[PDB]
């Protein structure tokens, strides 16, 4: 148990260590993102019977 | 004489509207069944012939009773398919009794070694012993429009189709026997649910013919033939609507595929 | 372009045969989960019946085979694993029936979450009390006191359809359908009869075993049928 | 992150009470049901007590019936085992445990060896 | 009797 | 000092609490708060494909976005070409209980593993034209939940014995291992760069994984229960999981925190599968209730249902191109649906 509470420990250390970017630019780029993949998206924008594969 | 016309126009009457709903019934049931994909199986196959010989015994009948009652060929054919489609709609209850006792008692079902024999038997020893009749009557008699009974010639179709009375009668019983071992090894709601489940299976196994099988021919002039004609005449007419009624329309798979199917119409 | 449409075609042809074949084949085995603790007895009776993270026996019992998996080299967190045999015939359950302060607890409370659990709610349950000779060996000896194990045991009276074996103590007929009754109290309670148990006590080297469980999966197979045709 | 935090374990003399308590965080309590295992010096983990959603539906385990009582705070999220008539062999490491998925009537694993949603415990010496 | 089949055979002798 | 240790564990976590509460500046809700709704997505079925006998367990589609393999325990692995529904290969398995199947990206292997703790990677390609057990990977103490191939000669393995393993397949050792998990590790999801992995446990916790490292670089929580399924956000710094406490989170990977929750009071059922579609707009769901509902990443809002199965949808697939999903279920059907 006390190597396995000693690692945890070190994991809680590195875990602690990392910086984190602000919430705000993280949404910023999750939508640009999809504004910028949106057109490529067939099952959110229907394709035509002739496009669809398994028409 | 009008005593008997009469009597015998309403036993047509009763038993018409009887096969008439009978009929609308069976053919909205076998619809449903062979529309959805699910429900495609065995038991369900097999009930899906039951129908089909419950629809062919209805129309057979109304176009019988079209032809001869409204001695050429096409009557004697309109004579030989009633008695043809009548003797398959027995054999099919007698395959329906058959195979559930085979799923029970047999330990293991096999399909592939049965499921073709079971159908072959049940459209096709009607069609044997009815060929046979058919020959001898052309052989011996060959007059009218075989509407005329010709000695001891009769019991070829009638003698066959008694016995698939018989045997499926045993059966019946035996299922009853062997679902109260299923309730027993496992009170009011005990004796409640066998007797629901012996109620639902009353249909399916045709017992009813059992109270009136041994009858001979009686005289048309008594009460004993009025209350077989009429009992017979109503329960069979029926028989088919109760079938369609108890195994699709109220069967709890079908009633689901239904409600799911309508749920996702709308 | 259509040849190779023909030659995609002919081996969809050749691979659904052989679908046929193995559907055949596997429609007429029953897969049988055999689930235990360790000392329970439980490799004892896969010696019996045979006389890795998984172990598979295959069995023949009046030409009808039996397809039995002890699940070795797992975890004791079986809420994932165990998903896996809801469509097996019948889980086989052994426990150490003359047996961690009180064994027989975790055995029962093992037994309640696979009856409770909502993918085994359909499968039945074979059980096994795998440990008669040495309850009898306990419960003679006076060495049991199951009485404050298990209170119920300073009350319980044995129903009056447990036949006791022949030359069998009424002590020994009385602690192992209490331990039965047990089970039952479990299995009873919220079963809606969508899957059933099977309580047998058996020993480690009993022949009837692979008999058992035949006369129990038979059994299982046909209420499957009688379930289809709303009979029960 | 799932968090259960058990306190009022502590030396006690034979036949007397204690009130163990769990403060449980990072879940909807009134979902899950809840259980009480114990780890004896030297023995494995042993179910003692649980109890379900709706706090109706109460089960312990043979060896402490009539005398431990469990029950559930769901306005304050903790849970209680009030232990009486103690004993010498209920000298234990006490663990909160949970059932591992809500409205879900199977609590398969409560007493595994490395279970994930069980608390630290805490240590009764009678 | 067969009901159907005797109430046929009926109807035709009489 | 093992107090220590946990005094020290327990000011670790609570700064790492208020590190995640100071980066909470604003909400997803409100980031998105300009963006309309999707609608309603009606999704139909396109193809159904049969063929398996018990209930399937795991499938994955082709990089071509045609072929895809499904995996069914009664021990068969099949490779249906999802246009015309024929089956290209029906690979018997030595042990018929699977509980996943991976295919190659190359498409030249499948993989699959199970209760038998042993992952089998089969060559589709070999001189004869059959199908034959190139490799098999032993070495887990547990059973194998999920497995994704790298290439043609690393795979990654998750097993039910809290830990991960990238296997070697050539020479058939393990090269890494990665440990850190309390809980069965249920799915595991490549990053498009195939550099990081998140691996969702039975901790009802996620982590993402350095895989030329072998060091667990973050640990995402926020989840109740058990987590059957993750999967990336297309963009490789974002993903979500779907857990036993019938609520589907997306999390990302630069503020170490939740983003967002998709759940609703009518579901109370878990997620067995998620993925995403090729814009990530849309989080595809598969629940125990035998549907599978279509939430807009964005707005949280349901804005479809996969409405079809008979029983338990256990898993999904979004092609490659996104043109079509893939759902198996217990009923031993594989839908497609656009």
């Amino acid at each position: 148990s006390i190597a396995q509470a000693r690692k945890l420990v070190e994991q809680l250390k590195m875990e602690a260590n990392i910086d984190r970017i602000k919430v705000s630019k993280a949404a910023a780029d999750l939508m640009a993102y999809c504004e910028a993949h949106a057109k490529e998206d067939p099952l959110l924008t229907p394709v035509p019977a002739s496009e669809n594969p398994f028409r | 004489e009008t005593r008997e016309r009469e009597v015998f126009d309403r036993l047509g009457m009763i038993y018409t509207v009887g096969y008439s709903v009978s009929l609308a019934s069976l053919t909205v049931a076998v619809l449903i069944l062979a529309y959805f994909r699910r429900l495609h199986c065995t038991r369900n196959y097999i009930h899906m012939h039951l129908f089909l010989s419950f629809m062919l015994r209805a129309v057979s009948i109304f176009v019988k009773d079209a032809v001869l009652y409204s001695g050429y060929a096409g009557c004697r054919v309109a004579v030989t398919f009633f008695l043809y489609f009548l003797a398959t709609n027995y054999y099919w209850i007698l395959v329906e009794g058959l195979y559930l006792h085979s799923l029970i008692f047999m330990a293991f079902f096999s399909e592939k070694k049965y499921l073709w024999g079971f159908t072959v038997f049940g459209w096709g020893l009607p069609a044997v012993f009815v060929a046979v009749w058919v020959s001898v009557r052309a052989t011996l008699a060959n007059t009218g429009c075989w509407d005329l009974s010709s000695g001891n010639k009769k019991w070829i179709i009638q003698v066959p189709i008694l016995a698939s009375i018989v045997l499926n009668f045993i059966l019946f019983i035996n299922i009853v026997r062997v679902l109260a071992t299923k309730l027993r090894e496992t009170t009011r709601q005990q004796y409640r649910k066998l007797l629901k489940s012996t109620l639902v299976l009353m249909p399916l196994f045709g017992v009813h013919y059992i109270v009136f099988m041994a009858t001979p021919y009686t005289e048309v002039s008594g009460t004993l033939w009025q209350v077989q004609m009429h009992y017979e005449m109503l329960f069979n007419s029926f028989q088919g609507f109760f079938v369609a009624i108890i195994y699709c329309f109220c069967n709890g798979e079908v009633q689901a595929e239904i409600k799911k199917s309508w749920s996702r119409w709308t | 372009q259509r040849n190779e449409e023909k030659a995609q075609r002919e081996a969809n042809k050749k691979i659904e045969k052989q679908l046929q074949k193995d559907k055949q084949v596997y429609r007429a085995t029953h897969r049988l989960l055999l689930l235990g603790a360790g000392e329970s007895g439980k490799n004892t009776i896969v010696k019996q019946m045979r006389i890795s993270g998984i172990f598979e026996t295959k069995f023949q019992v009046d030409k009808v085979n039996f397809h039995m998996f002890d699940v070795g080299a797992q975890r004791d967190e079986r809420r994932k694993w165990i998903q896996c045999f809801n469509d097996v015939t019948a889980i086989i359950f052994v426990v150490a029936s003359s047996s961690q302060t009180n064994r027989l607890q975790a055995a029962l409370k093992l037994f309640d979450s696979i009856w409770n659990n909502k993918w085994l709610r359909d499968t039945s349950v074979i059980l096994f009390l795998n440990k008669q000779d040495l309850l009898a060996e306990k419960v003679l000896a006076g060495k049991s006191k199951i009485e404050d194990y298990f209170p119920e045991f300073a009350r319980y009276t044995t129903p009056e359809d447990a036949t006791p074996e022949p030359g069998e103590d009424p002590r020994v007929t009385r602690a192992k359908y209490f331990i039965r009754d047990e089970f039952l109290r479990i299995s009873t309670a919220s079963g809606d009869g969508r899957h059933y148990c099977y309580p047998h006590f058996t020993c480690a080297v009993d022949t009837e075993n692979i008999r058992r469980v035949f006369n129990d999966c038979r059994d299982i197979i046909q209420r499957m049928h009688l379930r289809q045709y709303e009979l029960l | 992150q799932v968090q259960l935090q058990e306190s009022g374990g502590g030396l006690v003399q034979p036949g007397g009470s204690l009130r163990l308590s769990c403060a449980a965080s990072g879940f909807t309590f009134s979902n899950y049901k809840m259980n009480w295992v114990r780890q004896a010096p030297g023995k494995g983990l042993e179910w003692v007590s649980d109890i379900s959603q709706s706090g109706a539906s109460i089960s312990y385990t043979g060896s402490v019936k009539g005398r431990f009582t469990i029950s559930r705070d769901n306005a304050k999220n903790t849970l209680y085992l009030q232990m009486n008539s103690l004993k010498p062999e209920d000298t234990a490491v006490y663990y909160c445990a949970r059932c591992p998925a809500p409205f879900t009537r199977d609590c398969f694993d409560v007493t595994s060896t490395t279970y994930a949603y069980r608390g630290q415990g805490t240590q009764v010496t009678v | 009797a067969v009901a159907e089949i005797q109430l046929m055979h009926q109807r035709a002798k009489w | 000092e093992l107090d220590q240790l946990r005094q020290e564990a327990e000011q670790l976590k609570n700064q790492i609490r208020d590190a995640r509460k100071a980066c909470a500046d604003a909400t997803l809700s409100q980031i998105t708060n300009n963006i309309d709704p999707v609608g309603r997505i009606q999704m139909r079925t396109r193809r159904t494909l049969r063929g398996h006998l018990a209930k399937i367990y795991a499938m994955h589609w082709g990089t071509d976005s045609r072929l895809l393999v499904s995996a069914s325990q009664d021990g068969k692995l099949i490779i249906w070409d999802s246009y015309t529904t024929n089956k290209v290969h029906a690979i018997p398995l030595r042990s018929s209980w699977v509980m996943t199947c991976a295919y190659a990206p190359s498409g030249n292997y499948v993989a699959c593993g199970g209760l038998d703790n042993i992952c089998s990677i089969y060559n589709l390609k070999t001189r004869e034209g059959n199908v034959r057990v190139s490799r098999e990977l032993a070495g887990h103490t547990g059973y194998l939940s999920c497995c994704r191939f790298l290439d043609d000669n690393q795979i990654v393995t998750s097993s039910g014995d809290t830990t991960c393993a990238l296997w070697d397949i050539e020479t058939g050792q393990q090269t890494t291992t990665f440990t850190g998990h309390t809980g069965d590790v249920m799915s595991l999801s490549l990053a498009p760069d195939t550099r990081l992995f998140v691996s969702g446990a039975c901790d009802a916790s996620a982590k993402l994984w350095d895989v030329r490292e072998g060091m667990c670089r973050q640990t995402f929580t926020g989840h109740e229960s058990d987590i059957n399924a993750i999967c990336f956000f297309p963009n490789g710094n974002a993903f979500a999981t779907g857990s036993d406490d019938a609520t589907c989170r997306l999390f990302d990977l630069r503020a170490d925190q939740e983003l967002m929750t998709y759940s609703h009071d009518n579901i109370i059922c878990g997620i067995t599968s998620v993925s995403f579609s090729k814009s990530g707009r849309l989080l595809l769901a598969g629940y125990d209730d035998f549907n599978c509902n279509v939430w807009d990443a964005l707005k949280a809002d349901r804005a479809g249902v996969l409405a079809g199965h008979d029983n338990r949808v256990s898993c999904l697939g979004v092609t490659d191109d996104g043109m079509a999903v893939a759902t198996g279920s217990w009923d031993s059907f594989l839908k497609i649906w656009n």
